[PDB]
């Protein structure tokens, strides 16, 4: 535990948003392409 | 001898003549039963590619 925090995120909720993100963005970038 | 006896099963109340009938013999509570959907587990893995 990196800080002292009482309730700390864990890697795991920042990697759960970042593939919850990803689906927007891939069909974004296709117009860009 | 006024007698609530029983409105449903047939016996009727005392007060109660013959063309009639207890209007309310239950309360509703309005709040219903629901089932939360089943979790997923296989479509937070997939990446999409909507072209």
């Amino acid at each position: 535990k990196l800080t002292s925090w009482k309730n700390e995120l864990s890697l795991q909720a920042l990697k759960a948003d970042l593939d919850a993100a990803k689906p927007s963005h891939t069909a974004m970038m296709i117009k860009v392409k | 001898m006024l007698n609530y006896n029983a409105p449903t099963d047939g016996q009727k109340s005392s007060i109660d003549g013959a063309n009639s009938d207890q209007m309310q013999t239950f309360f509703w509570l309005k709040k219903a039963i629901i089932t939360a959907r089943k979790e997923q587990y296989f479509m937070p893995l997939a990446s999409v590619t909507n072209m």
